[PDB]
DNA sequence: CGGGAATTCCC
DNA sequence: CGGGAATTCCC
């Protein structure tokens, strides 16, 4: 027995999106799709399944927490057809691809701002899963929210139906440092021997001195260079000693791309070309 | 030639944090240019040509051509309302100011603080035309402390509390010492001519902190310049910083060269990737003993010189 | 009792 | 927008 439902045919870029404060209004950088990549910019989309016979559906994108207690999240999705944390778009299949939410944007609140907003939210009747009344605030992440899509329709007689809620892949803030995509701007030099112990400077983007590592890669190889937290200068320049390569004496050098990797969630930069040499 | 105040040890000037209100004043104590490693030295002044007991107070005045009240506030033991009142003079006429803290009002809550400061001052002496508006003075202390005063004037300070907030620079301040001698009845009412200290720059101000060349890449480069070097350093403003290499040739002059880099080659204010400049003499073979130092085009403040070596081709 | 770094506000 | 100044918070 088939029942209408919607699905996320494209999650929102899990990382790279910067949240904005009320005091900044909108911006030219909206939420992207998992795919994307500067050449083919994609937008987070959904689709309605087995919805024929439904003259028109209505979907409502609205951030919610992230884990088990999926209470309405303080921040709010700003953009087209929105108003409060809830971008709405009426729909009639005979298309049904659900656009993909184009300019969609997140507008973060302030660590103090919470309680109110989140409270003024349910007060306003916005809660995809319903929280409660006794204390709706504890440890809230202002750096990771999650889009929750919903859909509903009437039938013959007004009585509307609500097709089960759909969560999205967790979205992280680009400024929350610990939760941003790591990257390596420059790098001291790309030559260097194969032995190791070669001091190599590395100008990277924002990263915490107590949770950052750099690993040189190869054939299923993963050697990580050593360096103490006292080497990481103001989270923007990691300085390290070059590690050794899988015991080799070969005269023909090889590509051993390196990259930043977070000890917290393993996430990591986009590799950077560096090759060893002989003894 | 008569009784007069005098600063003995001026405040440090650079390298002290104007801890914000929300930070909680309990953070440190403003030192004097000397307070060294294992030998502290605070800001102290001495009353001269007078050996009886006294009262020496201190407050924060703006920096620059004009001398008005600053919105920031001093904090400490014998302090209150941004004005520390130490006594001193029974037999010893020197007094120091230990654990002095410098508030730091938010650029927003300035005015209110000023207006409140000015007005409250429009009831006593030394604080009249010298402070608020040089068009009053009609105050300079009456006899009992006149009340809040009437409008117009109550609007003259407000109008001044405005023109001033606008031109107040919260990243710098000067301490103002004012000694009061005892005029009969033992009371302290003989107010000696005040003295202003040197400027004190907030180390949290990107435009005026200490410069430091924390470990850089290469400690030497070819005399052919064009040497791209990675430099790690303390906060800088790409647009106003420079890397000055230099040599003091034997009483014949003073050589100096500057590295190359676009305000883009400065990484998030702490790193600068530059290209070394051509030395003074290139055809030479003997290595060159030179010095490099970050420098602010604005204030000409300069970091510690780190030895650099120029090697020929 | 200092200093680093995270959060906000601004250009 | 992304870089930095302004203000906080946290160890």
């Amino acid at each position: 027995c088939p029942r209408p439902y919607l699905v996320i045919t494209e999650q929102p870029k899990q990382r790279g999106m910067r949240f904005r404060y009320e005091c900044e209004g909108r911006s030219a950088g909206s939420i992207l799709g998992e795919s994307s990549t500067e050449a083919s910019k994609t937008q987070p989309a959904i689709e309605l399944r087995d919805c024929g016979g439904l003259r028109e559906v209505e979907v409502t994108a609205c951030l919610v927490w992230k884990d088990w207690p999926h209470r309405v999240h303080p921040h709010s999705l700003v953009g087209k057809d929105c108003t409060d944390g809830v971008c709405r778009v009426r729909l009639r299949p005979h298309v049904s691809p659900r656009h993909s939410f184009n300019n969609l944007g997140i507008q973060c609140v302030r660590k103090k701002e919470i309680e109110a907003a989140i409270e003024r939210k349910i007060q306003l009747g916005i809660d995809p899963y319903n929280a409660g009344s006794l204390k709706n605030h504890q440890e809230v992440d202002m750096n990771v929210v999650r889009i929750c899509f919903q859909a509903s329709y009437r039938d013959q007689q007004g009585h509307l139906h609500r097709m089960d809620p759909i969560l999205s892949e967790p979205v992280y803030d680009k400024k929350s440092t610990n939760t941003s995509e790591l990257r390596i701007c420059r790098i001291n030099k790309e030559s260097g021997p194969c032995t190791g112990g070669e001091e190599l400077y590395l100008l990277c983007d924002k990263v915490q001195k107590e949770d950052i590592s750099v690993v040189f890669s190869t054939a299923s190889w993963e050697g990580r260079a050593d360096f103490s937290q006292a080497d990481v200068h103001r989270q923007i320049a990691i300085v390290f000693k070059t590690p050794p390569y899988e015991d080799l004496e070969i005269s023909e050098p090889v590509t051993v791309n390196v990259f930043l990797q977070r000890l917290t969630d393993g996430v990591c930069s986009e590799p950077l070309p560096f090759t060893y040499l002989p003894r | 030639d008569g009784p007069y105040l005098q600063i003995l040890e001026q405040p440090k000037q650079r390298g002290f944090r104007f801890r914000y209100v929300c930070e909680g004043p309990s953070h440190g104590g403003l030192p004097g240019a000397s307070s060294e490693k294992n030998k502290k030295s605070y800001p102290q002044v001495k009353i001269c040509n007078y050996v009886g007991p006294a009262k020496v107070i201190v407050q924060l005045v703006t920096n620059g051509k004009n001398i008005h009240l600053h919105a920031h506030s001093l904090v400490g033991k014998h302090c209150e309302d941004g004005v520390c009142t130490v006594t001193a003079g029974p037999k010893d006429m020197v007094v120091g100011f230990a654990n002095l803290g410098i508030l730091h009002v938010t650029k927003k809550k300035v005015f209110e603080t000023l207006e409140a400061r000015m007005t409250e001052a429009c009831i006593r002496g030394y604080n009249p035309g010298l402070l608020v508006h040089s068009d009053l003075a009609y105050l300079q202390a009456e006899g009992g402390g006149d009340r809040q005063l009437t409008d117009r004037e109550k609007e003259i300070i407000r109008q001044a509390a405005v023109q001033q907030t606008k031109e107040m620079d919260l990243s710098v301040v000067r301490l103002m010492f004012t000694a009061f001698l005892p005029d009969s009845t033992g009371s302290f009412t003989r107010r000696l001519e005040p003295v202003v200290s040197d400027a004190i720059y907030d180390s949290k101000a990107p435009n005026a902190s200490n410069l430091k060349i924390v470990r850089m890449d290469r400690t030497a480069g070819c005399v052919t310049g064009g040497e791209e070097i990675y430099l790690l350093c303390d906060k800088v403003q790409k647009d106003d910083i420079q890397i000055r290499f230099y040599e003091e040739e034997e009483n014949g002059g003073v050589w100096e060269g500057f590295g190359d880099f676009s305000p883009t080659d400065v990484h998030r204010q702490f790193a600068i990737v530059f290209k070394t400049p051509k030395y003074k003499d290139v055809n030479i073979t003997k290595p060159a003993s030179v010095f490099v130092q970050l420098r602010r085009k604005s204030d000409l403040e300069t970091s510690e010189p780190k030895p650099f070596l120029y090697y020929p081709e």
